[PDB]
């Protein structure tokens, strides 16, 4: 299975990962494949943040899914 | 009435390429006629063809899309428009209708060879039409299969601009290619009067009085965008009146009114009729509201000089010569004229900052800064502070009627600090998300182990401010609780929000630096009910806001928009915003957008964290109590991931004392009083220790030690200073502590033997005697002072008080009688 | 197993009386016709012509003789075993009819005696002093027979007596009485006193017991000294030789130190037998360390001072010599009243010997729970209105029926009653009208209920003054047995049914009745009251028994001392109680108990030591009931000293006299729990402090910072147009200040800012420099922030923490700094 | 009927009465006999006093009884 993850900047990420891969997983992979590290990782999917530690089977998040990965940082 | 999709002659492509096309190919080309074929100069720039060139067809243009609009509001605000023969009115122009009309009305004018008026007006059409059918084929490609949808539209048009039998009210396309070219002529009158009430005559029926003055309104405001001069307006003007159909003239009033042409000369002691009279007639007036009005020439602000200087400026020949120019004027110009009238309906506000503190807020902030330093107050019910029990509608109570920002701006530093020991009070205090899937998640442990990062106060500031964006457990529960829509919402859930948001406020308002932006974008996942409800409201705003010319229709403008308010669906809480549209349309997929305008800066939005590329460039808005998000336009955006429909309603912020909102003081003033009210314990000590029963038992023990002694004692005055010093003291002494007399009390003290005289005897029951007079000696003295000194001047103390006495009161304690 | 007597005494009988007056007008009184000491002798002027053997020796034999009989009734009731005559009788069984033909007899013992003389002669002086009776009951026969003496058998029977014949001094009671009560006479004038005193103590043991007869030679010596005779000590260590009285011999001592026995038996020896070298009489205090006599003698190691207590050689001598001698030995009526009064002291000493002394006789001072009551009584009399028919309410307390039945029996009520005042007798009257209807029951079941307060309004009272008051009261308590038989009955706690107003009434009026008395009696104390009861027979039966066991353990003593079982017998059988705790009605007129009332029960009351302090009654006229009452004091006790039985009343049942001794000490104070009184009374008095509680209700009061808030705002758009010459830089730069500081000051709490934004404030001239009408009213309403802020910097200032020095000054003990507290205030 | 009351001072007066007579008509005859004013006179039969208005064969006082008379004063 393979889903893709765009970001704002208009790059669209994709990763073939299986349902049992956690959001921490995914995030990691999101990571290697791109940089990004978990702590800015913001994924949302259907409008609904994804917490870590529940993986993709507990959220619906199935064939071809389109995730969106936007940066999220503390300020200063 | 249907929902607009947000087609604008500002932004489609398909209409701006066509003007291109005729200025590329016409419009910027010189005259190969006579007439006025000499060029003129503006600041340097040739503008060949000045009045009717490219100005002059992007304002007909603008002109079909401001009286769409009006008409469409007319209909909204239930006004009969003129019919055409298939029952349609000009409301129901549809968009792609409105594209093909402007796209005609590009090329309506391309087929002039010179400004010759009369002779050769068919040729010209002609022309025209010939030019229009060009620019079709040669982009026949892009656009029959898109905007025309057969080469019989495209003859449908092309005959509308070749005017074949003065046809000019056949269809939409006829009323707007033609009134709206007839609507430029506002310019080179003879005199304004005649000619603006003529013009109004012939657009009048189609969309109404109110839309007429409307269009002539905004296009004066288009004449100053395009640097085009703009003439006065004298309904006491006394040149003559000019009848506009057949350049004629009326004769005192004679009728049969009995047109006259201008070469018939007559009698003696008849004229021709003035402007003012046909201003003046009942006829006239049922039509046209310019009697007794007045509008001046110009701008405002600029003396004939400064104005003359404009005129001639670079900017009308980049008006004349770049689309993208004129354009942008126009554009502005629309968009100004959908905010005067809101402005003008309101009362006008000098100060764009929050207003100072009132009474309650400075209390609730007091009682905020005493809960966060003594969080132990926290029971799961209530709060309990110096002796006063809050409970969830205190809360409540000041989440809907203090302005939560100024609350904040009335903590400080000390306060964020004690953030984190309230979190560590509220350790394991489970907060529920409004996604009642998702699981609880403990409120201060997550501070702790995930969101609290260390630092000094900023980085707590920083800190909360990366709670409330990042954790929708958190965020959810505190928003919802902020706009009164939360349910089954625990009471510590309410406190930590009624906390929070005060503290965040300060937070972002301490950290942001940033300079406000002017639109930000706020997404919603509305219910199709409630959104069909904001839609409703919005388009009766936006049908009564509309400009004016003679007849200024605030009063209604004031009265819809106070009815169909919903900016509190953005007060109460810091309410999340973007300057990215594509945050809340593309990342969340909300169905409903706010295009939030603050080009007065009223909304004071904070940054929320980064806005490093790929951010969510998030800022914040507590909305505040004298500003409204006032809607300008609601527009079709498509559909969501989910299916749902999407649309973008644009707010405008506008402050004004009208929008305050009116609320009875007093609801945190009163806790915060009762807390200041004293326990007063050394007094309830006083009070208790003057209850006190005496220790008549120790007395009696002491008459039975003096008895059993003095009855037996070989002593001469041990025995008679016993029996004549002691125990007489001790008999008086009970009696007095059994009756409570202070008289006898006082003077028994003197009635007591000295150390002396005790000490004259050195026997082991002596000394242990001595020591019980003494403490029974303390116990009548004690007793004596109270009720003979202390109470007394105590109650003199009172009383003096309950007089607002003072003074008195203090002598009442300083001046106490000796005994 | 022991009859009661019927108050047979020699002191009152009229035929032995009447026969000592014969024998002294016709023997003792006339001169000895002999030679042998027939010279009279004078004493303090009077003749007395026979005096070793005259009046005052035979009326002293006579007193012998009853005491000996009294003594041996309460030896056989103690169990002890008496010696028997001939007939099984023992000196117990002697009937008061027999002593007195047995006294009549003893009248004449000695009269037949010419002189002194002795041995020689001895049969004609008792023949003629059998002559000289003989001719008395012939002269008197008409009284004596047979009332006395029943037949002339009788009479010759004690004649024979007289006679002695053949000296059978122990055939009989009569004769033993006779001529023991002569021996008993014997003590004074036969040195050495050890050997005499021991050998009449074993001749007259046998017959009546050894405390019997301790209690005899001790109330001889009281005759004695009753008589103005000579009393001799006693020393067991005496070193002169002994005396064998019977044969008038010695015992002797031989060479080695062993007294001559017999084969043992002590070997007799006549005196003028002059015997062996180096063998010497046995001593008087070798006599009287012989086991045999120890067997049958308290005497040995004992001493006895002679002479009386108080009085030297001299005195005693000077005494010896006084008239009232020749007065004893020649005016019957006069020595019988010395040994009346003798008698009746011996049966006193031994009480007030078996108890703690008391010095004192008046009642004891007030004691805290007195005094408290006697304040709770005065607040229930001055306010009626606090009395309920369940229970009293006085002062937030309430006083149910125990309380006052507690005031009833752990109170003095007497004490309490000279505690109160005349203010609270006149309220008498007003407590009366509350009780109007209140119903007051006899305590004679068929009698019907009787309207207290009515009753008194109508029928008792008689107008006037306190002191009439005092005498309706009186009356009251004297006159209306509905109201005095149900009050008694409670106070004594013996009532049964009563109501709570009876003993509310009951607890108000023993007290209010005891002050009245006080007040109101003048009468000497009398020191013999009669106080009349009747008693089912089965209680007067069970206080017969009690008072013989308390006279049977009370003895006179020479040597051994019963006084624990005199203790003892008295703490188990005192009876006192039936004349305690209520204001007792008695008499001087006995036939006021017994006569008038036909009381089966008489108490002779005898207050010796003026103890009772008894109060008159009424009225004493001729045919008055002579009324006197008592509360008897709480450690004062009524003990017997005889029973008697006094014959039947007019419904035929016994009547019995109980002669009863008022004793006080301190044995008979009753334990009590302090504090039944005096808690309610403190509860009463624990002050209510009002002024403080609305003093901490206006320290507790709201500013109200909205008013100073608005009127910064009022100062704002006031200031935003200036009308007036420096009416607004004024409000700029004088009064928003001021505003700013106090709201901050008072929003805050600090006083400090309060005090000195008190100086902050204009004066009432700044403002005088404005007179416009927003200008008087702005002024009007600093005035009131000025107030606002006043209270606050003065009571959170100055006040509050001044009282909490002054609080801390006290539990501490140090008043002097509390008072500093108030004194020593700041300023701000 | 007559009746004897004995008084203290050894007096015994006689009285002809009936068993209904009150106790107050026989204090007026004891008044008229001897002199003795009847709110002075205190009357006891059998040990007990008799009470005003009740009568004589109340009290069962019949032929030849004897009842006793004290004087009976308020004090002052
Ligand atoms: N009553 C009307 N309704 C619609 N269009 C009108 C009306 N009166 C004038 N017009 C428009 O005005 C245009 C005339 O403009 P033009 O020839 O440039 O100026 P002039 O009128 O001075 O000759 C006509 O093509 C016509 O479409
Ligand atoms: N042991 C005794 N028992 C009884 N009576 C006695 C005893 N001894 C003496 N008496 C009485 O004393 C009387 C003698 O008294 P009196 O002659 O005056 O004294 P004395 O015995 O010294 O000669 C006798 O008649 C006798 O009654």
């Amino acid at each position: 299975m393979q889903i893709f993850v765009k970001t704002l900047t208009g790059k669209t990420i994709t990763l073939e990962v299986e349902p049992s891969d956690t959001i921490e997983n995914v995030k990691a992979k999101i990571q290697d494949k791109e940089g990004i590290p978990p702590d800015q990782q913001a994924l949302i999917f259907a409008g609904k943040q994804l917490e870590d530690g529940r993986t993709l089977s507990d959220y619906n998040i199935q064939k071809e899914s389109t995730l969106h990965l936007v940066l999220r940082l503390r300020g200063g | 009435v249907p929902t607009w999709n947000g087609f604008s002659l500002y932004t489609d492509e398909t209409v701006r390429n066509a003007a291109r096309y005729a200025y590329d190919n016409y419009l910027g080309k010189p005259y190969t006629g006579t007439v006025e074929a000499t060029p003129v100069n503006f600041g340097g720039q040739m503008v060949y063809r000045q009045h009717h060139g490219l100005a002059h067809t992007l304002r007909t243009m603008a002109y079909a899309e401001i009286i769409v609009e009006e008409a469409r509001k007319a209909k909204l605000r239930g006004e009969s428009l003129k019919t055409f023969a298939d029952g349609r009115t000009l409301a129901d122009v549809t968009p792609e209708e409105l594209r093909k009309i402007m796209i005609a009305q590009a090329f309506f004018v391309t087929g002039r060879d010179d400004e010759e008026s009369s002779k050769n007006y068919e040729k010209y059409h002609e022309q025209s039409r010939d030019a229009f059918l060009k620019y079709v084929e040669e982009n026949k490609s892009t656009l029959i299969p898109d905007v025309f949808k057969d080469e019989k539209d495209v003859k449908f048009y092309a005959d509308v601009i070749e005017d074949k039998d003065h046809k000019w009210a056949d269809s939409p396309a006829h009323v707007l290619v033609n009134q709206g070219h007839m609507v430029d002529l506002v310019r080179v009158k003879q005199p304004p009067e005649s000619y603006l009430e003529y013009y109004f005559s012939q657009l009048q029926p189609w969309i109404g009085s109110t839309a007429t003055e409307a269009v002539f309104a905004t296009q004066r405001q288009f004449f100053h965008a395009t640097y085009e001069a703009v003439a006065g307006f004298d309904s006491e003007n006394k040149e003559p009146h000019l009848v506009v159909d057949g350049l004629g003239r009326y004769v005192i009033p004679i009728r049969e009114l009995k047109f006259f042409s201008q070469k018939k000369k007559l009698e003696e002691n008849q004229r021709y009729m003035r402007v003012d009279e046909y201003l003046k007639l009942d006829e006239v007036q049922k039509r046209f509201p310019g009697a007794g009005k007045k509008l001046d020439g110009g701008l405002p602000g600029l003396k004939e000089y400064q104005y003359l200087q404009r005129l001639n400026s670079i900017n009308r020949a980049r008006c004349e010569n770049d689309v993208d120019f004129c354009l942008g004027q126009l554009q502005t110009a629309h968009h100004q004229t959908k905010i005067t009238p809101i402005k003008r309906a309101f009362q006008s506000s000098s100060e764009k900052a929050r207003r100072q503190p009132n009474m309650d807020e400075i209390a609730a902030a007091r009682i905020v800064q005493q809960i966060m330093a003594n969080p132990d107050c926290i029971h799961d019910d209530h709060v309990f502070l110096n002796g006063q029990k809050l409970e969830e509608k205190f809360f409540r109570d000041l989440l809907a009627k203090c302005d939560m920002a100024i609350v904040g701006s009335l903590l400080n530093d000390t306060d964020i600090r004690n953030i984190d020991t309230l979190m560590q009070h509220e350790r394991n205090t489970e907060f529920h998300s409004t996604d009642a899937k998702a699981k609880p998640v403990k409120l201060g442990e997550t501070w702790e182990k995930t969101i609290r990062s260390g630092g000094g106060v900023t980085q707590i500031k920083h800190d909360l401010i990366f709670l409330m964006q990042n954790d929708a457990w958190y965020h959810t529960r505190v928003n919802a609780i902020a706009q009164n829509r939360d349910k089954d919402s625990t009471f510590k859930e309410v406190l930590i929000t009624a906390l929070m948001t005060p503290l965040t406020n300060k937070s972002l308002m301490d950290t942001s630096r940033s300079p406000a932006p002017k639109t930000l974008f706020r997404g919603l996942d509305l219910s199709e009910e409630f959104k069909n409800k904001l839609i409703n409201q919005a388009e009766t705003i936006i049908a009564n806001t509309t400009e004016h010319l003679f007849t200024d229709l605030s009063t209604e403008a004031f009265k819809q928009i106070k009815l169909n308010d919903f900016s509190q669906v953005s007060a109460r809480t810091c309410a999340s915003t973007s300057t990215n549209i594509e945050v809340p349309r593309t990342i969340f997929g909300s169905n409903t957008i706010f295009e939030i305008l603050d080009p007065d800066g009223l909304l004071h939005p904070k940054q929320v964290g980064t806005h490093v590329s790929g951010s969510e460039s998030e800022y914040s808005i507590y909305l505040p109590e004298d500003v409204a998000l006032v809607p300008i336009k609601v527009s079709f955006d498509g559909k969501t991931g989910k299916g749902k429909d999407r649309h973008i309603f644009t707010l405008v912020a506008v402050k004004s004392p009208d929008f305050t909102p009116r609320h009875e003081s007093g609801y945190a003033v009163g806790p915060l009083l009762k807390m200041q009210t004293p326990k007063l314990e050394e007094i309830q000590r006083l009070v208790e220790q003057a209850r006190e029963e005496p220790d008549l038992e120790r007395v009696f023990n002491l008459q039975s030690r003096v008895a059993r002694q003095a009855k037996f004692s070989t002593e001469s005055g041990y025995k008679t200073f016993l029996n004549e010093k002691v125990a007489p003291v001790l008999e008086q002494s009970l009696n007095g502590l059994l009756d409570n007399n202070v008289t006898i009390l006082g003077k028994v003290l003197s009635a007591f033997p000295s150390d002396g005289q005790w000490s004259a005897f050195n026997s082991v029951e002596a000394r242990q005697m001595k020591i019980q007079m003494d403490a029974i000696k303390q116990m009548v003295e004690k007793k004596a002072v109270l009720e003979g000194q202390i109470l007394p001047a105590l109650a003199q103390c009172q009383n003096a008080l309950e007089k607002q006495n003072i003074a008195g009161a203090l002598q009442a304690l300083r001046n106490i009688p000796s005994l």
